[PDB]
């Protein structure tokens, strides 16, 4: 099929460096738990904000924000969701 | 884990594609903000597909699916599994996706289905 | 054995400190030590890192000085100029 | 990696655990991040012993070194390798630490060696 393209792996590998897909895959590690929290675990996202002590606002922009989220911040929600960031080797 | 597919129109361009280039070739750090966003919400849409729910994703109408990083909208639709197809890409300029966008996706939808045909 | 020698830290961080904090200041200082295993045992200056990193010498000083959190994306950035990155891993 | 272990003075008491207790106690949010920076540099020393280097710890005079956590000072000394042992607190209003305070801490040390 002529109309059915380029694989998104072969995308990504193209447009990013190799830092750019380690943050990337980072922000995404830390959504995908928001999601399947919410998907499996049944904990909306105001249940989380009681759990982890952390604003509904501030856990919303860690899916949609422009930028940051804070260290501590994903700490606090990681570990309500019994998860957490360790320094590992590259 | 899914595949992810960009659509080829006839010239053939990939649209999706040719519009993150763009956002490439562009300085000011507007440009990479947005090309992050679009780069987490893909990915993301590989690894859970539609289960990944709002604010990520949103239905349309019928087979269109749109992709919600920022502004930026990504029309796709669900493919033979496991894949997508990333259809085109347009800027929110409305309270709702308008009906213009969605009947491009769908065209380039048949257009899919009749060139995939044709083997 | 010794009556002066008292608590032992673990004990007494274990009881002053949440689970919480204890983990956010775990890891503040793992941040911490990899600034300092860089200075003193790799020769990478600050003025060294900035460049490597693309992150400039306030934000990685405060980094180090644990006031306010990090951005997510420059601590990435930081530790993958000193072979480091963070993973997601099981709370324990 | 280093074991830090408290001074207990002849009267059954830990000055620096005393002082994290009360701080403990406190209401005000300041205490809290006393609380914090004295748990980050502490642990600090754990890790990498005399080895952290500047601003975390500096030598004083002789066997004395001291803990800068903001404005709290920790005296502490080698002990027991690998380990160290926290003598005191104090809160330093000048630039100047006071030979006050680490004749104190020799004072400390000495009761330790003793018994």
């Amino acid at each position: 099929n002529n109309a059915i393209g380029s694989n998104w792996k072969d995308v990504r590998a193209e447009l990013f460096s190799k830092e750019e897909i380690l943050e990337s895959d980072m922000r995404v590690a830390i959504m995908s738990e928001l999601i399947e929290a919410r998907n499996e675990k049944g904990i909306s996202q105001k249940k989380l904000e009681e759990m982890s002590g952390v604003s509904q606002p501030v856990i919303a922009r860690m899916e949609t924000g422009k930028t940051s989220p804070q260290l501590d911040t994903v700490l606090k929600v990681l570990a309500s969701l019994g998860k957490t960031l360790a320094v590992v080797p590259l | 884990m899914h595949n992810i597919y960009f659509y080829k129109d006839k010239n053939g361009n990939e649209p999706v594609f040719d519009y993150m280039r763009e956002l490439t070739s562009k300085k000011g750090k507007d440009s990479r903000i947005k090309l992050n966003k679009i780069n987490d919400y893909i990915e993301l849409l590989s690894q859970h597909g539609t289960r990944a729910g709002e604010p990520y994703i949103k239905h349309l109408d019928a087979e269109i699916w749109e992709l919600r990083p920022l502004r930026d909208r990504i029309l796709f639709v669900a493919w033979m599994d496991g894949s997508f197809v990333l259809l085109h890409h347009f800027m929110k300029r409305t309270q709702k996706t308008p009906k213009r966008e969605i009947e491009q996706a769908k065209r380039e939808l048949a257009d899919l289905k009749e060139r995939g045909l044709d083997n």
